[PDB]
């Protein structure tokens, strides 16, 4: 879908960070909060039938 | 300016100069002036920049450190790229930049820092970022921060030290 | 050798030192023309 | 990769906190 | 997956903005236990003494040659 | 075990405090999400899992506080050990130089660590209960049981301090003095790590050689801490550390 | 060089000459003959700053000594006269009109 | 890249780069470099340069092992003319491009003086004479001067 | 070459993926301009030989 | 950040920290408060007595740490100072050895101590030119004086409108 809406941060310094297995999308989808700043207008669904 | 265009009977080339005693007995090492554009390369000591930076800051007071604001880089490349602003380091361009341009009276010329751009090297920067003719260039020494090279892509000139002739 | 030191030989000095970042641009003209909004847009886009 | 975990986990885990 | 990669909306941009993976792209230390072999050897003597009587004058008979006749 | 780690911050710092508002209200809605205000200046939160860590900023920033918060990426909380005896001493001295402290680090055996986590070990006991323990199960020394004086970071923690050195331990008198701040210095050492900050497991000290100040007075009794601790780091780091 | 003065002496003719400060012995100031001194200020140097035509230091007259003479000092009655290797300047001498 | 304009980095980068994707390219290049040593003369100096250049980059990249100067015998009357501009322009890439250092360095360690040897003669005076004659020419006086210090050492 | 937003403004990371250009009938393979000009620093050093020797 | 001054906001060799709590360089603050007293940490001016000196330990690294505790002191670790003794001991330190117990006495030496000496100085949580032209100016304000022909050159009427439909005029508003 198009886009919903349209500097320098600390947590992505590259000299503090450990990446053993790299985040993807499907991730961040499972985990709306957790893996996303600012997640806006968003559901957060899970099932474990 | 005598010394760089050398002695008349024997003039010399673009960024040349005659012996090593003479090129480095003054912080001016290069310049280069397009139509009206003016690139100029200063190589200072350690007690040089110091008085230097005492006689600005004299003048132009900076003690709640917004020296650090206006100073502008170039957002093109990575902030593993761009320019360092530590005191030290910004206190340095302001001042180079303020001690050039009071040697301009303003009813012939002038010459203002938002339309130019000073960049520093030091033992905090190792990159030498600058933008010439239409280019936009970032000298990387070996020596300095790079236990890392490649030879990649060709957007990346191998400078070669024409004495040692080695990269 | 006593020396000079470099840049003390140059023509010029303290071109302004009372000049300090003063507002021409921030005072409000109602003049059209006159004002320093105008002179801002006409010296960006005017070569 | 694994002779150099705790290596790495060290630098990175002082670089945010221990210094 | 999306995964920070490719357009927003390959609508006004002149591709399809169809996205792939770049496929190429691979001294004490003795002395001080000497003492602790000292220790034990003070301690169960007159452990293995006070076992075969407790007078505390039996035990520190035994006690006193463990200690002496050890060390020399 | 909570075990998850997540630093927080606002985008703005101007709104801190009332992000600060929303971080108490969910340490007082959850039962063990622990938040703590890390040295770095940070704002910690150590959890249990995936799930547990969603629901958490699903409510931090759905209710209790409205700002934009950015967040960090999870990570562990460590532990710290060795490997293998500390196979010579570096001995710290107070400030004063009053009192000398000769100490070796070693690691223990999983087991008895587990035990002292399990509260089987329990030394509310006493000594003697201690003894029975000790050398019933696993062929420690009675007099090893004797020189178990405490166990570091705090009720449980897996570590234990001994004190074996026989001529000057019956020096009760200056040690049986000197034993609080000798278990606060260890405890200290403990819990706030040699290495990188996170809690130290499983691992033996032995006290070899007490040199106290006669009359350890208020100079020892205060400069004496540190100096334990500094003990307990040289023991670990000089022979062998490990994560 | 290494705070040491010998017989080495400058004469001022600008201001604000700050870079001395600490580096060169401040003793005096000169009353008369600073006319003397724009006139020496004003004549045509080398790039050596080494002027092409003589300027010399004729005579000397203490017209006011408080230090005593330490003994051995020889104060000599006449000026001994200038020999060539000190007024042959490989130069212009003053005398010379141009 | 051998009938390129000029030598571009581009090719040798390629092939090398499948050379790293799998073993295949590296013995290929085993053979590839055996084999413009074997049809070196064939060319002009032009295509000549280019590939000395080609080679060099394989070399400092260390795609092609510093092995392969087994087959770079030093002699007179086995060096055509065509190899000794071709390896010329080789070594001057090499320390050019690895500053002269390190290029002294592996030209130095042993391990690999098995294949050097039919570059660095000692055994036969002769070539001897006229290899190191030859580094003297393109100017790395270290090797030079070392290697006939040892056959002053020698009789 | 497209490559990892977050870390491509940090630290020139490289190329993981491929966007495409423009959308051409089948495989088709257009050339490219960038290949049939030659880069300036083999000019330059080109130059350098050639009149060198010619001098 | 830790053991730099504030002022100057670079590297102090020899430190004097503020009784409030921030280090003031006593080699440039002795310079500040000699041309303008006040200080810059708060732009009142404060008394001399007060600057008095610190010490900040230095291991085999010679680093700036804290004595008791061995402890490297950067701008993570909290650093409590004690004023009387002359001694800074880490906050921690000073802390659960001293506010734990009662024996409020130094932290390096033999010497009591103030239950208020002790304050939080680091916690991140908390024209010559030639001859021409000077016998040029001199002869131009010896020779030159005063002006003639642009000395005298330089309903309503109609200037407002005048210099308002034309730019080259001077603005009459009334």
């Amino acid at each position: 879908f198009e886009p919903l809406v349209r500097d320098w941060n600390e947590f992505n310094d590259i000299n503090k960070i450990i990446i053993r297995q790299p985040i993807r999308t499907e991730y961040k989808i499972a985990f709306p909060y957790l893996y996303n700043n600012l997640p806006h207008h968003v559901h957060l669904t899970w099932y474990h039938t | 300016a005598s010394e760089m265009a050398g002695p008349p009977q024997m003039p010399n080339d673009f960024l040349s100069f005659q012996d090593i005693a003479t090129e480095a007995a003054h912080p001016i090492r290069l310049f280069c002036r397009y139509i009206d554009r003016i690139h100029i390369f200063f190589r200072f000591t350690a007690d040089e920049a110091r008085d230097l930076i005492q006689r600005y800051l004299t003048e132009h007071p900076d003690p709640n450190n917004e020296n650090i604001v206006g100073y502008n880089n170039k957002k093109c490349w990575p902030r593993d790229a761009r320019m360092r602003l530590m005191k030290h380091d910004v206190n340095l361009g302001r001042a180079v930049f303020w001690d050039i341009k009071n040697r301009l009276p303003r009813s012939v010329t002038t010459v203002q820092w938002e339309n130019s751009f000073v960049s520093v090297y030091s033992k905090d920067n190792p990159n030498l970022l600058f933008n010439m003719c239409g280019f936009e260039c970032r000298i990387l020494p070996k020596c300095r921060t790079s236990y890392e090279e490649f030879t990649h892509k060709d957007g990346v000139w191998n400078l070669q030290n024409e004495v040692t002739k080695e990269r | 050798k006593v020396k000079r030191r470099w840049d003390d030989d140059v023509v010029f000095k303290n071109c302004a030192k009372g000049v300090d970042d003063q507002k021409k641009d921030k005072r409000f003209v109602n003049d059209t023309l006159r004002s320093e909004f105008h002179k801002k847009f006409m010296e960006k886009y005017i070569k | 990769p694994a002779p150099h975990l705790a290596r790495e986990f060290m630098i990175k885990t002082r670089r945010r906190k221990g210094l | 997956m999306y995964n920070g990669i490719g357009l927003p909306t390959p609508r006004g941009s002149g591709t399809n903005g169809y996205v792939q993976r770049n496929l190429s792209l691979v001294p004490d230390i003795l002395d001080h236990e000497r003492k602790r072999r000292v220790e034990l050897r003070c301690l169960e003597l007159e452990e293995m003494m006070e076992e075969q009587g407790y007078e505390e004058q039996q035990i520190q008979e035994k006690v006193a040659t463990f200690r002496l006749m050890l060390l020399e | 075990t909570s075990v998850i780690k997540i630093a927080v911050e606002p985008v703005n710092p101007s709104e801190l405090p009332k992000m600060l508002d929303g971080l108490r209200k969910v340490n007082k809605s959850y039962p063990s999400l622990t938040t703590k205000v890390e040295e770095s200046g940070e704002h910690v939160i150590l959890g249990t899992g995936e799930l547990y860590l969603d629901c958490v900023m699903h409510d931090l920033r759905k209710m209790y506080s409205e700002i934009d918060i950015k967040v960090a990426d999870p990570v562990v909380t460590f532990c710290e050990t060795v490997v293998e005896t500390s196979s010579l001493k570096c001995f710290a001295e107070t400030p004063n130089k009053k009192n000398k402290i000769t100490m070796i680090a070693e690691p223990l055996e999983k087991g008895l660590a587990e035990d002292i986590e399990n509260e089987v070990v329990q030394i509310t006991w006493n000594r003697k209960k201690l003894g029975e323990f000790f050398q019933t199960k696993y062929d420690w020394d009675l007099l090893a049981a004797r020189s178990i004086w405490a166990f570091g970071p705090d009720a449980t923690g897996p570590n234990i301090l001994v004190d074996d050195t026989l001529p000057s331990e019956v020096d009760k008198a200056l040690l049986g003095s000197v034993k609080d701040s000798i278990v606060q210095g260890f405890q200290w050492g403990t819990r706030e790590g040699p290495l990188c900050d996170e809690l130290i497991r499983n691992v033996k000290f032995k006290i070899l050689d007490a040199v106290v100040a006669q009359e350890p007075l208020h100079r020892g009794g205060g400069q004496i801490i540190p100096t334990a601790r500094r003990v307990v780091y040289s023991a670990f780091l000089m022979a062998t550390p490990r994560l | 060089g290494s705070d040491q003065h010998g017989s080495q002496f400058l004469i001022t003719t600008g201001e604000n000459l700050d870079y001395l400060d600490g580096v060169h012995t401040v003793f005096g100031e000169v009353t008369e003959g600073m006319d003397i001194i724009k006139k020496i200020n004003e004549t045509f140097v080398d790039k050596d700053f080494v002027p092409y035509q003589d300027i010399r230091i004729n005579h000397t007259v203490i017209l006011d000594d408080p230090f005593d003479d330490p003994p051995d000092l020889l104060i000599p009655d006449r000026s001994p006269e200038p020999t060539r290797e000190q007024l042959d300047s490989g130069r212009i001498g003053a005398d010379e009109e141009i | 890249c051998a009938q390129q304009r000029t030598y571009e980095k581009f090719f040798g980068l390629l092939a090398g780069r499948f050379c790293m994707l799998k073993k295949e390219y590296m013995e290929s290049f085993e053979g590839i470099f055996k084999e413009q040593y074997d049809t070196i003369h064939r060319l002009e100096t032009n295509k000549l340069r280019n590939v000395a250049k080609m080679f060099a980059h394989l070399l400092y990249t260390d795609s092609l092992p510093w092995s392969v100067l087994e087959c770079i015998k030093l002699s007179e009357e086995t060096t055509t003319s065509s190899s000794r501009i071709f390896v010329k322009i080789f070594f001057q890439e090499l320390c050019e491009y690895m500053g002269l250092p390190k290029l002294n360095a592996r030209l130095k360690d042993e391990t690999l003086q098995p294949f050097f040897e039919g570059l660095l003669p000692r055994d036969n005076p002769r070539n001897t004479r006229f290899a190191i004659n030859f580094f003297t020419s393109i100017g790395l006086g270290g090797l030079t001067d070392e290697l006939r210090e040892h056959l002053k050492n020698t009789p | 070459p497209q490559s990892d937003l977050r870390w491509s403004k940090q630290t020139d990371v490289g190329i993981t993926h491929f966007r495409s250009g423009m959308s051409h009938e089948e495989d088709q393979l257009i050339p490219n301009l960038y290949r049939y000009i030659q880069p300036w620093e083999s000019e330059f050093i080109d130059s350098q030989r050639v009149w060198a020797e010619y001098a | 950040p830790f053991d730099h001054c504030s002022l100057s906001l670079q590297p102090f060799v020899y430190p004097v920290c503020t009784p409030d709590g921030i280090v003031f360089d006593l080699l440039n603050i002795v310079p500040w408060l000699k041309k303008y007293g006040t200080n810059p940490s708060n732009g009142e001016k404060l008394d001399g007595r007060s600057l008095i000196k610190l010490n900040f330990s230095k291991n085999s690294e010679g680093k700036y740490h804290c004595p008791v505790l061995f402890t490297v002191f950067t701008n993570n670790t909290h650093i409590v100072a004690v004023r009387t003794t002359g001694n800074v001991y880490a906050y921690e330190a000073v802390e659960q050895l001293n506010i734990k117990a009662k024996n409020f006495r130094d932290l390096l030496t033999d010497e009591p101590f103030s239950r208020q000496d002790i304050i939080t100085l680091q916690d991140p949580t908390n024209k010559n030119t030639n001859a021409e032209t000077r016998e040029t100016l001199q002869e131009l304000y010896k020779e030159f004086k005063g002006d003639e022909i642009l000395a005298a050159t330089m309903y309503s009427t109609g200037k407002v409108s005048a210099s308002f439909t034309s730019t080259a005029m001077v603005p009459e508003t009334t």
